[PDB]
């Protein structure tokens, strides 16, 4: 998904919001902030209801302006919420009946999502791979700084894991996939305006192909 | 145009959420109690300055955390959720490593803690994969022109910390002193081990 999430490479920010080893408070700030991951884990592990692929999904799908003004944990509040009520777990009106007031969500999924793919290559270490140009409107695990860029794998993963834009949207064909770190030149992502060295990706073998 | 929707506060949202559920029944009795605790106490760059001080003074052990991480990991009791599959990449004196989570905040909870604020902010995510020299200098930390930076983007399930390089000062040090000065920044790669005089 193009959101607004997918924000490495955006240039207008400012100063991040730290100086070395400087004070930065307890866990949480503020009391109800332990709820959204602790909710999160009850809905993944206890319940059964979705997956944390399908959290990470549902924070895309916050309607863009309102991703960018809220902070961090209360997007896993809203995330959450959201998913309890589309499993039908939840309602909003009782939502907002408990809240005493509006509990706006993300927005519906504009895609069913994508099964694992069914051709792919086991690549090696030290060999040239290259992002696929494709373009998925659902969850997917790739950035869209290094879509069609090429790059060294640095690690084939021991393990493997369901394909994330299966698996974010709860699809049966998920499957499973090793991830690889793939090493990125600077120059390859952002051409002279960089002031960095390399950059790896840690990428799902689906999204990628052998390098012409 | 642009204006925010209307919203209850969040503390409201956040326990409207919890009460709709454990009225349910679907929150077991301390469940969130548990979580919060272990999130608070449990999950702690303590744990990441532990391994590190380990790797410093022991050869072989260094080896392992760096082929190896999860296994490294798991002899003292270590992985857990966001920390399950876990590599380490060693700076070098022509190499400085950064990890981040530029889609959301990606962070090997268990033996770095939670993420703070910073590290999740729009700031950090957009700026540190184009930028990090400068991203690391403004925030303290100069890295010579020379030294290769090499971000590490946490985009799926490999979960990352930083051995740092061993600063001059420290020969002889205990493991306990050693791992005084390794921070949580440390482990996340924007600062580099500090030694009094
Ligand atoms: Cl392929
Ligand atoms: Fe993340
Ligand atoms: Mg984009």
């Amino acid at each position: 998904m193009d959101g607004v999430h997918d924000l490495a490479g955006v240039q207008g920010f400012g100063k991040v919001p730290h100086t070395v080893n400087a004070d930065i408070g307890p866990t949480f700030h503020a009391e109800w902030e332990h709820l959204p991951y602790s909710l999160m884990f009850a809905g993944v592990a206890e319940l059964g209801a979705f997956s944390v692929d399908e959290v990470k999904y549902v924070v895309e799908r916050m309607e863009p302006r309102h991703y960018m003004m809220t902070p961090y944990y209360e997007r896993y509040v809203i995330g959450v919420a959201t998913l309890m009520v589309e499993k039908g777990i939840l309602t909003q009106d009782e939502l907002e009946s408990l809240a005493g007031g509006p509990f706006p969500l993300s927005r519906p999924s504009e895609s069913e999502g994508r099964p694992a793919p069914v051709e792919t290559t086991t690549f090696e270490v030290g060999q040239r791979v290259r992002v696929r140009d494709e373009y998925v409107p659902g969850h997917i695990r790739m950035p869209a700084y290094c879509r069609g860029r090429v790059g060294t794998i640095s690690h084939r993963t021991t393990e493997k894991w369901p394909f994330p834009d299966a698996i974010g949207h709860g699809r049966n064909d998920a499957g499973e996939e090793p991830t690889y770190h793939v090493k990125f030149a600077a120059e390859e992502l952002f051409g002279s305006d960089t002031d960095g060295g390399s950059v790896v990706v840690d990428l799902f073998e689906g999204y990628l192909e052998p390098a012409a | 145009e642009n204006a925010a929707p209307a919203q209850a506060p969040v503390s409201d949202r956040a326990w409207a959420l919890f009460r709709a559920l454990d009225g349910k029944g679907l929150v077991p009795d301390g469940y969130v109690e548990g979580w919060k605790k272990t999130f608070e106490e449990d999950f702690s760059p303590r744990r990441g300055a532990e391994l590190v001080a380990r790797a410093w003074t022991d050869p072989e052990f260094r080896q392992l955390l760096l082929t190896d991480g999860t296994a490294a990991v798991a002899q003292y009791g270590y992985l857990g959720p966001q920390g399950e599959y876990i590599v380490a990449v060693e700076d070098t004196p022509t190499l400085k490593n950064v990890i981040v989570c530029s889609l959301c905040s990606c962070t090997a909870w268990p033996i770095l803690g939670l993420p703070p604020t910073w590290y999740k902010s729009f700031e950090y995510r957009a700026r540190v994969v184009r930028e990090p020299r400068k991203v690391l200098s403004e925030m303290g930390t100069e890295i010579a022109s020379d030294i290769e930076i090499r971000v590490y983007d946490t985009t799926a399930e490999t979960r990352y910390m930083v051995l740092p390089q061993r600063p001059a000062g420290t020969e002889g040090w205990s493991q306990e002193q050693l791992q005084e000065i390794v921070t949580k920044d440390c482990l996340i790669g924007v600062a580099i081990p500090q030694v009094p005089t």
